[PDB]
């Protein structure tokens, strides 16, 4: 288990997703044309989780690039590290899916899903030992939403047995394109729910208050946002991307983050928060990965209780003074960490930094809390669906109100199991 | 406190002191194996069946 | 900030030191079954002492010392006594007892029978001190705090707990002359309340009637019988190079004769203290049993005699 | 002679292996190529050694030995190390996707497909045997190819091998050094179903050797090759009496015999004195009284738990270096009338001394300091089941939740192992306490 294919679909997903593939390149000395010219044999010494290597001693990204409609694939075959990427695996149709669920995953979608599962296979194939796909994607718009989890559903179907990730981007109010997000975000949630193991919950809301509270940004651009979550996708792939002495694949991982099989939608976080010339101390990072603040999930985890925690710490500092300000926080507040999971909390030390900061720690919590994120898109569901307000986007595609009252039910169960097990 | 049973050689020796007085079968396992791999299938049947709904 | 567990309910010593914790700022109480505490205030039966010390990054301290039970229980400590040479057979200060399983007067317990005919038997003392005026018997409580290092704290402030009714040597079955208790006399607070004389008036007493204290008379003996008897246990309970800690109250239970004799009746495991003295002892468990271990931002006098032979 | 061939699963049990035949090469003088030049009879004998090494017609010294694990990158590295001529490729066996710290995958699931080449290659090493005496066994009981493999390879064992006796080396979990959050789990799994099928079992918690390596080595904070190269030294004086000349545990049976009369209570705690650092500039050197006496000191036993609130039913004293008969029983009799030793009553309350002359042997740029004498003692306690009720807490509640219990079924695995598994355990525990109070 070494190898995993990316899948990146609609706007959102291939603007984060290309930023995935520029954070990481420059990580492992991979310039814009594939070449290698690094330093570090810890660079190459796992590049095949990521990477096909090409004739020339080129390194090919093992990612599939998915749209509806080819602007925003334009503008990353334009954009920096455009020309790494397999012309091949450039899969898009032509006449948009307009923010509509119904059209990605029903109708559009359905017409260019097959040609996307080709060229996954074709990666799949020549894969030694594959560990899993990883999608990144918004549920607020339509293709990444709606397609992307029509992929999601038919990668299962084949690969059944493969580890499914997702970053999955939250709408919000404060940074929305349409109105119709709460009813494209709640159709796809019961779909991540049946068919993902992890599902990182990148709120925009989150992002957005992250740069305007704490960041100073007045006026935050797409940019802004993404910086903060290629950051954390930075921070969750470095412990597969590099040793050490960590043997670990998606599904170790999963086992140990996923107590219950619904239960897996995971509240991310990252210290220090930039957009320095002090670098942190370890303290620091320690009680900014876990503070509110710092949550790329608009949730407050006093709210709940941490079911496991995992967190890794990027650049050369004491695993004595990690260990100790770690079991610090848990000792000094261990009602939010759940008595029925001894040692929920582990961490992980990588000796390579990231560029630009000295050290770092992304914070992957799995806690019942993340359930203000589900009810804050359920009431601004209801609030539309009671009077069937913009349904008819969906019903002239061919669903029934049924499909939402399902979608409807589906997320409120989930809202009470977490529930369940805040109060246990 | 007897020291007893002393044997000696040339890479050691050994004593006692003593202080006070006072399975399945081939068919089995290669079964439940299988057991356990019907059950897989079923889950994995019920999961495609599920799917192709 | 420090953390603990409570696990006895029943322990009114131990409900005012969880009260004394709590009113710091710097003790937080955790849920009885949470794993992640500095300090347990365990159960009586069945205290899970294998759990304790294996929890990274938390020096864990306990408020019972296992293998303690051995000096408490009527039968062991009897068999403790007989069993080690540091006490022996011939021990002055222990009532002559003996173990059969379910003047020649003797007291059987571990439901009480004092007769020549008829748990264990032991020697009764038929001719006790005798306050007056009342012409009563009594028995004397000694609290004392072992800590982690197993320092031997005897606590200044004892009390006799006293019959009310005169002593009477042909009439065996009436228990209110015989028997001591604080419940079973519950003429209850005659000569003193809650049949309770306290140090400062005994002293007075015995300087008046006797021309002694009792710092001679019968406490040298109370200090050199707890620390025989600790002293004997200290290798089987001992906490230190442990990965856990222990310390304990005990309530050393005595017996004076006509003679000023002090006999030990019995060692208690988890004893509650009289009512006016809570105050000063549970802050004294604070201060010497737990703050010692963890340290915030003398009531006792300490056992210790190294003579060269 | 007999032969004994060891069997390492898992990562742990590798790694481990790893350490102790790097160590068992120093000892006998065999060389990273498998040369010994002391050895005379070229191409075969019936020496002591001899029952852990078998020899070929060119000089050459090979372990029996065979390396288990369900992914590659662990074994890959004895392939390519140090140690590598040593090993005859057939002797270490990889599949390509691991167990996932899921038991029920390594058992049922990953179990199946690989227990058959397993057998077979166990097969063409006891074929190289005139009288095979059995199975060492080293695993992670947190692991899911330490758990779930080695409790089927063990069952087969019994049935392929059922003449022959078969002991562990069982590494029980420790938070500080683990990533698994399930290992409770895996744990109680695991001993449920090897329980009849093992004849001895020593267990050595990562926290106790964890602890040992801070305070005795000065090590900040302990690697596996810290933790790895201490367990081996413990190892290495256990399995001595097989690999050398002795009267004292020369066979298999005789371990069962000397520490284990009661059968499903056979898990003997290991302690062992003196650890001491290499960096230290100034070392008094301790003698028999201290070392002896060090082994009834919890701080150096491989469980923590407490002997004097437990009862023993067995006793032995493994010496090496520079110790005689009455040194050892006047520091027996110094310990005697100090600490609480209380043995059962059907049981003679006395101890089995072992003495090797050859000083322990240390790797070279390695954290341990050669030592002029050093003791393993191996006692079988009641004390030890501590680290059962421990173990079987964790286990319960996770357990009353039902949290990762869908890993395990999806599987293959049925609920019903899991409180079947725990059932066992709980008589386990109240067959120490029957023994021990
Ligand atoms: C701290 C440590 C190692 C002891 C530990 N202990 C428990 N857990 C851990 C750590 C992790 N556990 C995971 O399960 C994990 C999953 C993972 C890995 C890579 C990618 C994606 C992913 O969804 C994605 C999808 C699209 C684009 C980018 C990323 C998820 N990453 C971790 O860092
Ligand atoms: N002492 C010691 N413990 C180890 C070592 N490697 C892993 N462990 C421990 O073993 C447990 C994890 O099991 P592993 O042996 O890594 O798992 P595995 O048997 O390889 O099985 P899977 O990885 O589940 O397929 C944890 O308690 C680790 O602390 C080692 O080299 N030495
Ligand atoms: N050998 C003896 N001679 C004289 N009186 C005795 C005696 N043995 C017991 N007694 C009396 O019986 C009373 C109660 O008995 P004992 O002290 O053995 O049990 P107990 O459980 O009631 C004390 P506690 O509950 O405070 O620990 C004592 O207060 C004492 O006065
Ligand atoms: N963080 C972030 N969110 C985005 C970005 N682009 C779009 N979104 C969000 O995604 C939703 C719109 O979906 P989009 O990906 O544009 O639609 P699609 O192309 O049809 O899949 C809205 O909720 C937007 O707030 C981006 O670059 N970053
Ligand atoms: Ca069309
Ligand atoms: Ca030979
Ligand atoms: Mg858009
Ligand atoms: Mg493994």
């Amino acid at each position: 288990m070494r190898e995993i294919v990316h899948i990146q679909a609609g706007q959102c997903g291939n603007q984060i997703g290309a930023k995935f593939w520029e954070v990481i390149s420059d990580e492992h000395g991979i310039d814009p044309t594939g070449s290698y010219h690094g330093d570090s044999d810890l660079q190459l010494e796992r590049i095949n989780v990521y990477y096909n290597e090409a004739t020339g001693n080129k390194y090919v990204p093992r990612a599939i690039l998915v749209d509806l409609e080819p602007g925003t694939m334009d503008s990353v075959r334009s954009g920096p590290f455009g020309q790494i990427f397999r012309p091949d695996n450039f899969v898009f149709g032509q006449s948009g899916a307009g923010n509509n669920w119904a059209k990605g995953h029903y109708t559009e979608g359905a017409e260019l899903v097959d040609s996307v599962l080709d060229v996954v296979r074709k990666e799949s194939e020549s894969c030694d030992c594959l560990q899993g796909f990883q999608l990144t994607h918004s549920l607020g718009g339509g293709t990444g939403s709606g397609m992307g989890t029509l992929l999601i559903s038919k990668i299962r179907e084949e690969y059944p047995d493969r580890i499914m990730n997702t970053f999955s981007v939250m709408p919000s109010p404060k940074v929305s394109d349409t109105v119709v997000e709460p009813y494209n975000a709640t159709l796809s949630v019961h779909q991540l729910v049946e068919n993902t193991d992890e599902t990182y919950c990148i709120d925009n809301e989150a992002l957005y208050d992250i740069c305007f509270r704490t960041l100073k940004l007045t006026t935050p651009t797409y940019g802004d946002l993404n910086h903060l979550v290629s950051a954390t996708m930075s921070g969750v792939t470095t412990c597969l991307r590099f040793p050490g002495q960590l043997n670990a694949d998606l599904r170790k991982l999963a086992v140990n983050m996923v107590p219950f099989p619904r239960l897996h939608f995971f509240m991310p976080g990252f210290a220090p928060l930039t957009s320095q010339y002090r670098a942190l101390t370890v303290p620091e990072l320690t009680q900014q990965m876990f503070d509110s603040k710092n949550m790329m999930a608009a949730c407050d985890p006093r709210h709940g209780r941490y079911l496991t925690v995992a967190a890794i710490f990027r650049g050369r500092m004491s695993m004595k003074e990690v260990d100790e300000q770690m079991l610090n926080v848990q000792n000094k507040n261990s009602s939010y960490f759940v008595e029925w999971i001894p040692n929920n909390v582990k961490t992980a030390v990588c000796d390579i930094p990231p560029r630009g900061l000295k050290m770092s720690a992304t914070f992957i919590g799995n806690s019942t809390a993340i359930q203000e994120l589900f009810k804050r898109i359920s009431e601004q569901f209801t609030a539309m669906f009671r009077r069937k307000a913009f349904l008819h986007w969906y019903t002239g595609e061919g669903m029934d109100e049924m499909e939402f009252t399902e979608a409807e039910s589906n997320m409120n169960d989930l809202v009470s199991e977490y529930q369940q097990y805040q109060d246990a | 406190m007897e020291v007893i049973e002393l044997n000696k050689c040339t890479s050691g020796q050994s004593f006692e002191v003593i202080l006070k007085p006072p399975d399945p079968s081939l068919e089995e396992i290669q079964k439940k194996l299988e057991a356990a791999e019907e059950r897989r299938k079923y889950q994995e049947a019920e999961l495609l069946k599920h799917l192709a709904e | 900030m420090y953390t603990f567990v409570v696990r006895d309910e029943n322990s009114s010593v131990y409900a005012e030191v969880s009260r004394l914790l709590l009113a710091t700022g710097q003790w937080k109480r955790l849920r009885k079954d949470n794993p992640r505490f500095n300090l347990m205030l365990g159960e009586r039966n069945r205290l899970p002492f294998g759990r304790l010390g294996h929890e990274p990054g938390l020096v864990q301290l306990v408020n019972y010392y296992r293998g303690a039970d051995k000096l408490c229980r009527k039968a062991s400590l009897v068999k403790l006594i007989k069993t080690s040479p540091e006490l022996s057979e011939s021990c002055t200060w222990f009532p002559e007892s003996y173990v059969i399983y379910p003047g020649n007067v003797w007291i059987a317990k571990s439901g009480i029978l004092i007769s020549s005919e008829a748990h264990v038997i032991q020697k009764y003392l038929e001719k006790p001190l005798l306050l007056e005026p009342g012409h009563r018997k009594f028995d004397i409580r000694s609290w004392v705090l072992v800590d982690h290092l197993y320092n031997i704290y005897l606590y200044r402030e004892g009390v006799l707990r006293t019959s009310s009714e005169p002593y009477n040597s042909a009439n065996f079955q009436d228990k209110t002359c015989h028997l001591t208790n604080h419940c079973i006399q519950k003429n209850y607070g005659r000569y003193e309340e809650g049949n309770e004389m306290f140090f400062e008036e005994f002293n007075q007493y015995l300087m008046d009637a006797l021309n002694t204290t009792l710092e001679n008379s019968i406490l040298l003996q109370i200090k050199h019988i707890i620390r025989s008897c600790l002293m004997c246990i200290e290798p089987a309970i001992s906490t230190k190079h442990l990965h856990y800690q222990s310390f304990q109250l005990f309530g050393f239970d005595f017996m004076v004769d006509e003679e000023l004799k002090v006999w030990l009746i019995e060692v208690n495991g988890a004893p509650a203290c009289a009512q006016k003295l809570y105050a000063e002892l549970c802050q004294g468990i604070v201060d010497v049993a737990i703050s010692s271990v963890f340290p915030l931002a003398s009531i006792f006098i300490k056992l210790h005699h190294h003579h060269h032979h | 002679m007999r032969e004994c061939i060891s069997i390492h699963v898992g990562q742990a049990g590798v790694q481990i292996g790893n350490a102790c035949w790097e160590l068992y090469c120093l000892e006998h003088g065999i060389q990273p190529d498998g040369q010994m030049p002391s050895d005379k009879t070229i191409g075969g004998g019936d020496d002591s050694f001899n029952t852990f090494f078998s020899e070929t017609g060119a000089g050459k010294h090979v372990p029996r030995a065979v390396f288990v694990d369900l992914e590659p990158t662990v074994i890959d590295e004895v392939r390519t190390g140090t140690y590598r001529q040593l090993f005859h490729p057939e002797q270490l066996i990889t599949g390509k996707e691991d167990a996932a710290n899921n038991y029920a995958r390594g058992h049922y699931t990953i179990g199946k497909e690989i227990i058959d080449l397993v057998l077979d290659r166990i097969r063409k090493l006891a074929d190289q045997c005139t009288g095979l005496q059995g199975f060492l066994v080293f695993h992670s009981f947190g692991g899911g190819t330490g758990s779930g493999f080695t409790s089927l390879l063990m069952e087969r064992l019994s049935v392929d091998y059922g003449k022959k006796s078969k002991l562990e080396f069982s590494i029980y979990p420790a938070p500080q050094v683990s990533t698994a959050v399930v290992e409770p789990y895996n744990s109680i799994l695991t001993t449920h179903t090897t329980l009849e099928h093992s004849d001895c079992a020593f267990m050595v918690d990562n926290e106790a050797i964890y602890d040992i390596c801070r305070r005795n080595l000065d090590i900040e904070r302990p690697t596996y090759t810290n933790l790895n190269r201490l367990i081996s030294q413990i190892v290495s004086s256990i399995t001595a009496s097989l690999r050398f000349d002795g009267a004292l545990n020369v066979d298999l049976t005789e371990f069962q015999t000397n520490l284990v009369p009661y059968p499903r209570i056979h898990f003997p705690l290991a302690t062992y004195a003196p650890v001491i650092s290499a960096e230290k500039a100034y070392h008094e050197q301790l003698s028999v009284a201290e070392i002896t006496n060090a082994c009834f000191e919890p701080a150096n036993q491989m469980v923590k738990c407490d002997p004097r609130h437990g009862k023993y039913m067995a006793c032995c004293l493994l010496y090496r270096g520079d110790v005689v008969p009455k040194d050892v029983n006047a520091a027996i009799a110094t310990i005697k009338t100090k600490r609480s030793i209380q043995f059962v009553d059907w049981c003679p309350t006395g101890f089995k001394v072992g003495i090797n002359y050859q000083p322990p042997t240390v790797v070279p740029g390695g954290d341990l300091a050669k030592v002029q004498r050093a003791v393993c003692m191996l006692s079988n306690t009641t004390a030890i089941a501590e680290a059962w009720a421990r173990l079987d807490h964790k286990f319960d509640l996770m357990y009353a939740k039902r949290a990762f219990v869908h890993w395990y079924v999806g599987e293959g695995m049925e609920e019903g192992e899991f409180s079947e598994a725990r059932e066992d355990m709980a008589a386990l525990e109240k067959d120490y306490e029957e023994v021990g109070v």
